């Protein structure tokens, strides 16, 4: 048990104990995400009013 | 209305408990994956504790220790007696075991080495696996985890037959973590006069003259003591269930903090069988610990009852066959 | 977050009407459309439902509609008939004949265009619109025919709305003509592809209810309709009320609704006298099957979603108790591949004359019976093509027919499908 | 001084971040009104405190807070209660309406037309920032919003800010505390596209909170104020480094630094101890090993598991009150012979400690007592694996029947996602699996 990097100031104290040693995707990629689910809506929409236009 | 789940279609003792169960009109099976159960009576392996005590408004029991596993294979056992402070390599009741694999001990075990020893694996079952030798070179051959064990040259002898035997004790630890051992044990013989088959007291394995003293080379309580009276002088209380009752307390108080349930969002018992060895000293050794044991045909009834009267029927109550060691 | 309500036909308007009057009762709203409450709790989503006009006058954001003058005109003859906007009655003279296809082909589409000149101009002045919810019968022509009729033109175009029915369904116990399993059939399908929840009002259920429990010797409509308005009061309320909760239309519908066909509801309400009710007693009575509104027994399905919800003053924690009691004892009734399925819901502001109530919302596998019953009804009289000369005579051909029974009998067999599933 | 801005998203996100900006104004000695007489420096500084607020002419000390919400009702009552004079009104976004419990409508649909403004807003607070360290997130996993836009927000963070280290705050399912049905598709769906974006994340299991309330406080029905109350006690213990002078965790990186091993395995367990009632007609204050002990008790974890049987990765202990390193080192002395504190072999075991001699404060007329000490425990155990199985394995359940899917690909998801998000979460089991 051995106590290292005490650092002390007047609002507290830190310390470190030791017991034992041991043994993105882009801008454009997003945005295309975000269009595709987009169309795919508008697809599923149009399917729809095309279904009610019949 | 109580309800648990049953997840273990082959043991033998909880079969008869969740018999039990439904013939008190207050408990009802529901399917293996329902998880609004008061009861679970687990799997042997992969139990998933983690997916106990969130479900809202329930009380959850499950029928094993998580953790207990240490105490119940033949590897870990020993790793735990040797370096659990409280058990220590000075360890009296435990015969000389080290850990082979095909951390390792090999070293350490040649150092050391009536010079016989076994070597034995949890995947040993049925008798095959296991190996008694007196040279090192033959044990080690065999196994390429096992351990390697000294081999108890000395074992009381039963007479007639000169004949070797293990007692099983049934220790019961509810939720509480007391300690209960059922007052009924069997004493699981050998048919064959013991030849420094007639070396390995397994039911299965037991060979003719099979049943010749005892139906089915199982001798009860009542009689071992009676023959230790007759025999010896002395009783099955002083002589080993003393040592009996010491050990396994020191086992089970070993690793209480470690599997504890007393504090937990869940809640455990489970039932163990451990396994002894007595020798020509009368000096008790323990051999290994199952935490699925099965029981004798006889005490199936008694015994069950006890686990739904201590270990069930205390977490849910309705509408001593143990001895609690402390 | 605002709602449009729409009510067509003799049941559609009758139920409808005294709707407004529970809820208007119970938001302090009187029938001049005046508020004269005591709680702000009373004001704080009255928006939900009502339009505020100058005068801090509130009027129900209620369209009113049907193909023959008698019903509307008993509405503004009623109670509080005063209180909904004159521009929002919207009736013809002909009649439906209790006829879907008058309903749904002739005489409706006549009117349907002025209908949804009166629901455009209401969503136009929302704020942001939650959605439409319609009342119904499915038994005759206007509320069956022309209902779904406006479903259909008003999911043309508000496609991306929540739409919700409280639907009536017949039953030769109390039917006013043979024709009513053809129209509720013709209607049915419609309901599957273009609502997104419709509570299932069996008017079987409704009479046994008045006859059996309240001891009723001869029910009347408006004894039904009493059971029906404290129902719709009762699983409108976490729309209307603050409560922790923070649900809209939409949320409702994901929460209930696993599979899109499946949205058909069995609810449910107690008590069914000045005695104190317990908890105990409220949960085990809306669990009961003679408190379900849909003359099913829930022994012979599966719940698949279920919601609660407790109005007035109570334990909470003892509601969570017997709440867990109830599932326990009927642990086999609730689908177990779909964690959690049961909701529970409180509001602190109990209906009027009473002090505690409880509302039950069922999506269970054992509607099923209800379109079982309709559907072996359809085909005693069509198999004979019975009565079919009143919906040929309107242009409707038999094929028709054919595929609305067929679409019926593949919905049954769905719930079959699910209630088998482990 | 390094500036943080915090994001709150949702429902829970915006109301935990309500309670957490009322403690911070009170462990500062700001009044609702922006206002604070310590401050002798007037309309600047880069006090410890500044890396939180920002500061006015007129001595109005501002949080560096964007609140989002596609919904207005909950951040309506932030621009009308208490603390209404604190936030400026371009900091508090509201969309028209909210995501619906479904992932998909917040992530892609509702997501999509909200982001930017989100970002502009961000981007006007990081331009008052001298040295942006990075972002405090506060979200549900179950929301909608919480769990489908923060996702979304996530990201685009990382692009528009990719040095910048972001934690997250993250409120885990529990149907104690209600929850749609379909939160355990949205939990996994967020942790997915998370999971590369966060540097550290915080999970709070709403059923550890709500236990802890009935328990310790004695209130029978928990409410979402004694809910947040309570977090905001956990959120200011470990933010509380970043707002007063302090030599551990003093920077963002510093959490990653010292509490992540493996950037995957980036969920440490957070432990406080003591919560006391406020309404205890008697009470016995408790000492530096008692509560020292009590961060070893699973009742006191914000996740319900049992690290006995997991292995450590690291650990830090963070004391507020009438601490000094002495009895610290008596207290874990006593407590590692007495405990099952296994440390994974390729890690020093071994705390970090730190103290600050301020006793938590806490709000007046609150649930919680003043107590002469307590203390935070942040380890990276992989105990914290069990809930992760929970919530895949019911998660499962419903997506074996394909329950309430089509939901999500009505608003324009595909099912691979499902299976990809779901896949993903194995690979963070095994991984748990094999450290452990
Ligand atoms: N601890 C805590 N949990 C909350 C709070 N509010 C909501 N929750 C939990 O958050 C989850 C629901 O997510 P919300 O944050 O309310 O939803 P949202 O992000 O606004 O998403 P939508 O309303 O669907 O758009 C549930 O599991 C609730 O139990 C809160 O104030 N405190
Ligand atoms: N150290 C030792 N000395 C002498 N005999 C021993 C021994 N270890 C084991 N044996 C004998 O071998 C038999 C089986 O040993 P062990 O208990 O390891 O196998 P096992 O696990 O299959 C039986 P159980 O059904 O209790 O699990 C014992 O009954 C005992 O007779
Ligand atoms: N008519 C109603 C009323 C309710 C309720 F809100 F409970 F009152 C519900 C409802 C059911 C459910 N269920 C049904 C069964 O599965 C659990 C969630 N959840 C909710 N939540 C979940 C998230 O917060 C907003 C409201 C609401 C549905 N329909
Ligand atoms: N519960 C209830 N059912 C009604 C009422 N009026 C009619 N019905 C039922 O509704 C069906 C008749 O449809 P109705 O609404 O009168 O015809 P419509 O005007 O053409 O829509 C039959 O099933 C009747 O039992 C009512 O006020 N309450
Ligand atoms: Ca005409
Ligand atoms: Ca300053
Ligand atoms: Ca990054
Ligand atoms: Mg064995
Ligand atoms: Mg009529
Ligand atoms: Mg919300």
């Amino acid at each position: 048990m051995e106590v290292i990097e005490l650092n002390k100031c007047t609002s507290g104290q830190s310390f470190e104990v030791i017991l034992k040693p041991p043994s993105d995707p882009s801008l454009e990629e997003i945005q295309k995400k975000l269009e595709a689910a987009e169309e795919r809506r508008k697809y599923q929409e149009a399917e729809l009013l095309k279904h009610l236009a019949e | 209305m109580y309800t648990f789940v049953v997840r273990d279609e082959n043991s033998s003792v909880y079969a008869e408990v969740s018999r039990l169960l439904l013939a008190t009109g207050q408990w009802k099976r529901l399917r293996k994956d329902n998880p609004r159960f008061n009861l679970m009576l687990g799997e042997r392996n992969r139990l998933p504790f983690g997916r106990l005590g969130h479900e809202p408004g329930l009380v959850q029991l499950v029928n094993y220790y998580r953790g207990a596993d240490k105490l119940c294979r033949k590897a870990s056992l020993v790793k735990l007696i040797k370096t659990s402070p409280e058990l220590s390599e000075s360890c009296t009741w435990f015969p000389e075991s080290y850990v082979i694999y095909p951390t390792d001990e090999r070293e350490v075990f040649l150092a050391a080495y009536g010079n016989v020893w076994i070597a034995k694996s949890s995947a040993g079952a049925k008798g095959e696996g296991i190996l008694i030798s007196s040279e090192a070179s033959e044990l080690l051959d065999f196994i390429d985890v096992h351990v390697i064990q000294k081999y108890l040259e000395k074992p009381l002898l039963l007479e007639p037959g000169h004949r070797k035997f293990d007692i099983r004790s049934w220790v019961l630890v509810d939720h509480l973590y007391n300690i209960y051992l059922y007052r009924e044990g069997v004493l699981r013989t050998s048919s064959e006069p013991y030849n420094s088959t007639c070396h390995l007291t397994n039911h299965c394995i037991q060979s003719k003259n099979y049943g010749r003293y005892e139906e089915g080379n199982e001798m009860f309580f009542e009689e071992f003591n009676q023959y230790l009276m007759d025999a010896l002088n002395t009783t099955l209380e002083n002589s080993i269930l003393l040592q009996i009752k010491h050990i396994i307390r020191s086992c089970l108080m070993c690793i209480e903090p470690a599997i504890s349930t007393k504090h937990l969002h869940y809640q455990s018992f489970q039932l163990f069988g451990f396994d002894f060895m007595v020798d020509e000293e009368l000096k008790v050794w323990l051999i290994e610990v199952n935490g699925a044991p099965a029981c004798a045909q006889k005490l199936y009834a008694e015994l069950c009852q006890g686990i739904v009267d201590v270990a069930i029927s205390s977490v849910f109550p309705l509408a001593s066959i143990f001895i609690k060691l402390h | 977050r605002e709602i449009v309500h729409i009510q067509a036909g003799q049941c559609g308007n009758q139920i409808g009407a005294k709707f407004w009057e529970v809820i208007s009762d119970e938001h302090g709203i009187d029938p001049t459309g005046s508020y004269h409450g005591d709680s702000d709790l009373q004001l704080e989503r009255i928006n939900v439902y009502y339009n505020e006009a100058t005068g801090n006058k509130y009027v129900p954001r209620a369209i009113l509609v049907d193909l023959e003058p008698g019903t509307m005109d008993s509405v503004r003859s009623g109670p509080f008939g005063q209180i909904f906007r004159p521009d929002n009655f919207v009736f013809g003279q002909s009649g439906a004949g209790n006829n879907w296809a008058k309903g749904h082909y002739t005489e409706g589409a006549e009117l349907v265009d002025s209908v949804l000149d009166v629901v455009r101009k209401e969503s136009e002045s929302c704020d942001c619109l939650q959605g439409f919810q319609l009342t119904h019968s499915l038994g005759g022509g206007t509320g069956s025919g022309m209902g779904t009729l406006l479903i259909s033109k008003i999911r043309e175009e508000y496609p991306d709305r929540i739409m919700n029915t409280f639907s009536v369904m017949p039953s030769p116990k109390v039917s006013d003509t043979v024709v009513e399993p053809y129209n509720a059939t013709l209607s049915v399908h419609q309901l599957v592809e273009n609502t997104d929840e419709t509570y299932c009002i069996d008017n079987e259920a409704l009479y046994d209810i008045c006859f059996r429990t309240l001891k009723l010797t001869t029910p009347t409509y408006g004894d039904l309709n009493h059971l029906v308005s404290a129902t719709m009061s009762g699983v409108t309320t976490c729309l209307r009320f603050p409560g922790q909760l923070n649900a809209d239309l939409r949320k409702l519908a994901v929460n209930m609704v696993p599979f899109p066909r499946l949205h058909f509801f069995m609810p449910g309400f107690a008590p069914l006298q000045y005695r104190a009710l317990t908890v105990p007693e409220l949960t085990q009575q809306m669990f009961d099957s003679k408190n379900m509104m849909a003359a099913c027994d829930p022994r012979h399905g599966r719940y698949l979603t279920v919601a609660a919800i407790f109005r007035g003053r109570m334990s909470m924690k003892e509601v969570d108790e017997q709440m867990l009691n109830v599932q326990n004892k009927n642990s086999s009734y609730f689908v177990e591949w779909i964690p959690n399925n049961v909701k529970t819901a409180v509001c602190d502001i109990p209906p009027r004359g009473l002090k505690m109530s409880a509302t039950f919302i069922g999506n269970s596998t054992a509607i099923q019976e209800l379109f079982k019953r309709i559907s072996e009804q359809f085909t005693a009289m069509f198999r004979r093509k019975a009565f079919l000369h009143w919906y040929t005579g309107e242009g409707m051909d038999e094929m028709e027919f054919t595929e609305a029974e067929s679409n019926m009998n593949d919905l049954v067999s769905e719930y079959q499908q699910y209630q088998d599933a482990t | 001084m390094r500036e943080c801005i915090s994001i709150h998203v949702g429902q829970a996100g915006v109301q935990i971040g309500n309670a957490c900006w009322e403690l911070y104004c009170l462990e500062h000695g700001i009044q609702p009104d922006g206002q604070m007489p310590s401050d002798k420096t007037i309309g600047g500084g880069d006090d410890s405190f500044n890396t939180f607020f920002s500061e006015t002419g007129a001595g109005k000390h501002v949080p560096r807070a964007v609140f989002v919400d596609l919904e207005p009702t909950v951040i309506d009552e932030v621009r009308t209660g208490t603390y209404r004079q604190l936030f400026h009104p371009e900091q508090l976004i509201t969309g028209k309406e909210d995501a619906a419990n479904n992932y998909a409508r917040g992530h892609y649909t509702i997501g999509k037309e909200i982001i930017d403004l989100v970002l502009d807003r961000i981007r006007k607070l990081a331009d008052q920032c001298t040295g942006l360290q990075g972002f405090l997130v506060f979200h549900s996993f179950g929301g909608g919003t919480g769990s489908g836009f923060t996702s979304l927000l996530m990201e685009r963070l990382s692009v528009d800010y990719g040095k910048k280290s972001k934690l997250e705050f993250s409120i885990y399912p529990a149907p104690q505390v209600s929850t749609a049905v379909v939160e355990p598709y949205n939990s996994i769906l967020t942790t997915h596209t998370t999971l590369e974006h966060s540097d550290c994340a915080f999970m709070v299991d709403n059923e550890a909170i709500y236990d802890i309330c009935r328990r310790n406080l004695d209130i029978e029905r928990p409410t979402y104020t004694n809910l947040n109350r309570l977090i905001s006690q956990i959120v200011s213990s470990i933010t509380a480094s970043l707002r007063f002078d302090g030599a551990l965790n003093v920077d963002l990186t510093e959490f990653q630094t010292n509490l992540v091993p493996y950037p995957r395995i980036h969920f440490p367990l957070a432990t406080y101890a003591p919560v006391i009632s406020a309404e205890k007609a008697y009470h016995e204050q408790l000492s530096v090993a008692e509560i020292t002990n009590a961060c070893f008790e699973p009742a006191n974890q914000m996740v319900k598991c049992d690290p006995r049987h997991g292995k450590y990765m690291a650990c830090c202990l963070l004391y507020r009150g009438d601490v000094v390193p002495k009895d610290v080192n008596a207290a874990i002395a006593t407590i590692k012979t007495k405990r099952s504190i296994q440390f994974v072999d390729w890690c020093p075991t071994g705390f970090k400690v730190g103290i600050n001699y301020q006793p938590p404060t806490v709000v007046p007329g609150g649930d919680l007592a003043k107590v002469q000490r307590a203390v935070c425990m942040l380890s990276n155990t992989t105990a914290i694996a069990e809930a992760w199985a929970r919530l895949d394995h019911k998660f499962d359940l419903m997506y074996a029947k394909r329950a309430f899917v089509h939901w999500y690909v009505g608003e324009g998801m595909e099912e691979g996602e499902f299976s990809e998000a779901r896949e993903d979460m194995a690979a963070l089991e095994k991984d748990y699996e094999e450290v452990g």
